[PDB]
């Protein structure tokens, strides 16, 4: 029994070594999550902590995880097989070991069972009676004596008067803003972290997520770059190359732009390794970008660069 | 010749590093260890080389360099003052974590990492270290409680930044062993440190899919937890699940993952039960995610004669099961052909409108819910959808011959899961359905209750807890009492 | 001899087309493509046209075009600049989905359809890709949401 529940190493290493040292074969530790647990794990179980005997008629009536966790004694004592009440006591007293050692993150919500084992370490073995009825902590206040005698499974009177004498007190007294465009070729990496940089400092952002080869035009991202407050431009080594004199949709980094500009926001150009070509490579309409500035990206101080960049948007105005 | 090998390999490699590996032990010459190093990391990586005989030769060689006292030589020159007999040495013990000398490195070594994952600029420093952690996350809950409560996280999502294409292999496979075997309290810690953020420059680099596929699994694992999915969800990488799995083939991924880590025939059997209850999830990104692993492990699989560890864990009934209510093409696509590479008959869809069927149409579904024994007595009676919808636990008990407790209590829990997805626009009047499920989605496995009744949205103000427990059939008390409080609230006021 | 000539149909069929379905497949011209496209729809009318054989011969001949890798053909043409040959793939497309061609055009080409939805003037556009839609509906419950 110590092997099987063991959550450390030094004294699993010592159970085991002693019990190599004897004939009796060394046990396999267990999944702490109870919960989707199938017919071998139930197996395995039941050979471990001494009911070895039972094994059959549970592989028979195909118990699992869920259905071990909601047993009930008319189920021992009819078709299981317990007929005598101190083995279906044994059983029971086995079964509350095991449920407060079992991992419950896949039902609880609201964290229950810390709240419950708040008061007692004995109380978490009705977590998952409590959970699999429907309740959380922002329920328990308006429940009844006798909506936990049935529904939740709590026997002991006096368990039901601690949690509802402890529940009935607690009632509670313990569009996006910027945007970002960038070549799909090249500078996706550079637009991604930018994103998340962002992202961490409470600036909302909304970043293209692979719209082509489908619908591209008036395909509801039109409104997107004209209510978003600032506007972030990405220039890669060569990303400026296709929109050199094609004035059409096919460059997809030029209607952006004829509309961020058309509004009057702030554009930030990132500068990282490519500088400005002559002016005569870009249309009457694409003759202001050329002679902005913006700041100088580098792989060594990007906490400082994010710093910097966050003043040179709307952000003393924004929101 | 591999069972005759099993002697004449280790007969062969031994003789040399067997001298080799002590030959300069007590040199402090700053150039000698590096070619003692070199000759080791060869020999390793000579093993290794050798298809369909790197597996035993690779066990007993690192097993007798455990044997052998030469651990504590490594956790010695992983403190020496020079630079580059550091990276040589951590690049050496990257190659060595196997799972018996893992337990070796977990009871000693576990300090001096964490005092390297200080040391962050040399590059060949972090490519090693991070596959080190790597392979040490794996180990046990309190191995990843320290490294998680030590600063060896920070490392890790600090080296998310960088741009190398062997490091992100790394970074990615430790987030998600670390989610994986980690437990509860990691977790949480794990999205209280904005890690879900830190997912993303990785899922979204077009350069190669084996990053995106390490990354989305891992943010399905640590999506499948209900404690922190609203963080989760509130990251935005979630949405860039789908078309990655919808662009790809798991044919082409089969023939892959069979070089990479250490040329296995895949994962093991504790490493498949770790997929299974992700497999069942009201979550839709998560279930794709483990179809298209299952699939390609099944690939894998089934060349060999290892066709029953998918029914020992449990992955039948629950792509059946998946199969069974797909509301979507690509989980549903990705499903059958797994099916399809195992013996197991395909199932089909079945039709949405549960009442108005007939006897056909309910013994198909007996068929694949597993009850296919009892679809004789159902047959006899002439059960149809209306009679199915309104059974009680009597005519289970007497006539149909369910005796039995814990097969009642599997049938009602299989009917339960259909009726929150039946289609009930013949027999509701005025959306009764969308006003249950508004409340909770476990509350509309009722609404046929209460439609045959004759209730409706005009009709529920003035209705008992008494009038509930039998016409209804609304058994939970906790159940009826949310009901009544919220409908007796709503008489106009929404 | 229905149950014979499921070998005898299928040999007399594909050993033209088989070759003709590509023979003007990487070709630019603007006339050159209504000629094979006319080819294979006359192929197509007289797969159904003959009674008592034309389910069979119709199936299996759908099934080879979509295992020949010319849906991707028809799904580039019909983006192109000119829109006779729009009209012209879409008259040809539309007698091609049968059950399982669905699935893979479900898959792959519903975008296009989307935006060919838009061009509403010409006549004999709008009369194969009613028919098209036609068919699509048919084919699952997500398809019909989008």
């Amino acid at each position: 029994r110590l092997v099987s529940y063991s959550t450390n190493g030094t004294k699993s290493a010592l159970a085991k070594r002693a019990l190599r040292l004897l004939g009796e074969e060394v046990p396999r530790p267990i999944l702490p999550s109870v919960p989707s647990w199938k017919e071998a794990e139930v197996q395995t179980w039941l050979q471990q902590i001494g009911f070895s005997k039972y094994c059959e008629s549970f592989r028979e009536q195909q118990v699992d995880g869920d259905l071990l966790l909601r047993l009930t004694e008319e189920e021992l004592q009819t078709d299981l097989g317990m007929k005598s009440g101190i083995t279906r006591k044994r059983f029971f007293r086995e079964l509350t070991e095991l449920k407060t050692f079992a991992n419950y993150s896949t039902c609880d919500r609201s964290n229950l069972a810390d709240w419950l084992g708040s008061l007692d370490p004995r109380f978490r073995q009705y977590t998952y009676g409590l959970v699999s009825c429907g309740l959380d902590r922002s329920l328990l206040h308006r429940v009844s004596e006798q909506q936990l005698l049935e529904d939740c499974g709590i026997h002991l009177g006096v368990h039901r008067a601690r949690i509802l004498t402890a529940a009935r007190e607690m009632l509670h007294s313990p569009t996006p803003d910027v945007f970002i465009s960038y070549r799909r070729n090249s500078g996706s990496q550079l637009a991604s972290l930018l994103k998340v940089h962002l992202q961490l400092h409470g600036f909302s952002v909304f970043i293209d997520v692979e719209k082509l080869e489908a619908g591209k035009f008036e395909d509801k991202l039109i409104q997107s770059v004209m209510g978003a407050r600032n506007f972030v431009l990405v220039l890669s080594p060569g990303a400026l190359d296709k929109c050199m004199q094609d004035h059409d949709c096919k460059d997809w980094v030029h209607k952006e732009i004829v509309t961020a500009l058309s509004c009057g926001k702030n554009i930030v150009p990132i500068i990282d390794g490519f500088e400005w070509p002559e002016p005569q490579v870009l249309p009457e309409d694409m003759q202001a970008v050329l002679t902005f500035n913006g700041i100088k990206w580098s792989h060594e101080y990007q906490e400082a660069t994010i710093e910097k960049i966050i003043r040179f948007l709307q952000g003393r105005s924004s929101r | 010749g591999a069972g005759t090998e099993v002697q004449d390999a280790l007969e062969r490699a031994l003789p040399e590093l067997q001298q080799a590996l002590s030959a300069l032990k007590q040199a402090g010459g700053a150039r000698a260890v590096g070619a003692g190093l070199a000759e080791v990391f060869q020999l390793v990586e000579e093993a290794w080389l050798l298809p369909a005989v790197g597996r035993e030769v690779a066990q007993g060689l690192c097993d007798a360099i455990r044997l052998d006292g030469g651990l504590d030589l490594l956790l010695r020159l992983l403190q020496a003052p020079e630079l580059e007999t550091r990276v040589q040495a951590a690049r050496l013990l990257e190659q060595i974590l196997v799972a018996e000398n893992r337990d070796r490195v977990a009871r000693i070594g576990l300090g001096v990492i964490l005092n390297l994952a200080k040391e962050r600029e040399p590059v060949e420093l972090a490519r090693s270290v991070a596959g080190i952690l790597e392979h040490m996350f794996k180990h046990s809950e309190e191995t990843c409680q320290r490294l998680v409560a030590a600063g060896g996280l920070d490392a890790v999502l600090y080296w998310c930044r960088r741009t190398d294409p062997a490091l992100l292999r790394h970074c990615a496979l430790a987030l998600g062993n670390c989610a994986l075997h980690g437990g509860q309290a990691v977790q949480r810690r794990m999205v209280e440190k904005r890690a879900a953020e830190w997912l993303f420059p990785l899922a979204f680099s077009k350069e190669d899919e084996l990053l995106r596929l390490h990354a989305c699994l891992a943010v399905a694992v640590l999506a499948t937890n209900k404690e922190v999915e609203r963080e989760v969800e509130r990251s935005g990488t979630l949405a860039l699940v789908e078309p990655l799995v919808a662009s790809l083939d798991p044919g082409r991924f089969a023939r892959c993952l069979v070089d990479a880590s250490d040329t296995s025939q895949g994962r093991g059997p504790d490493d498949l039960q770790r997929l299974v209850p992700l497999l069942d999830s009201n979550r839709l990104e998560a279930q794709c995610i483990g179809a298209f692993y299952l699939c390609a492990e099944a690939a894998i699989k089934s060349l060999q004669g290892k066709t029953k560890v998918f029914s020992d864990i449990g992955a039948i009934q629950s792509l059946k099961r998946l199969v069974s209510y797909s509301t979507n093409g690509t989980k549903s696509a990705l499903a059958k052909r797994a099916l399809r590479l195992l013996g197991e008959e395909v199932p089909r869809p079945i039709l949405p409108s549960v009442p108005s069927w007939k006897e056909a149409e309910v013994q198909t579904w007996l068929q694949q819910i597993g009850f296919s024994k009892y679809c004789e007595s159902f047959r006899e009676q002439q059960v149809d959808g209306d009679l199915l919808l309104r059974l009680t636990e009597e005519e289970l008990q007497t006539d149909l011959g369910m005796k039995s407790g814990i097969t009642r209590k599997r049938f009602f829990r299989e009917l339960t899961e259909l009726k929150t997805f039946a289609n009930y626009s013949t027999c509701d009047r005025s959306n009764l359905a969308d006003w249950l499920g508004s409340l909770d989605p476990r509350f509309r496995q009722y609404t046929y209750g209460l439609v045959s009744c004759g209730l409706d949205r005009s009709l529920l103000h003035r209705v008992s807890e008494q009038q509930l427990l039998e016409d209804c059939g609304i058994h939970l008390g906790v159940h009826r009492a949310r009901i009544l409080t919220a409908a007796r609230e709503m008489l106009h006021s929404p």
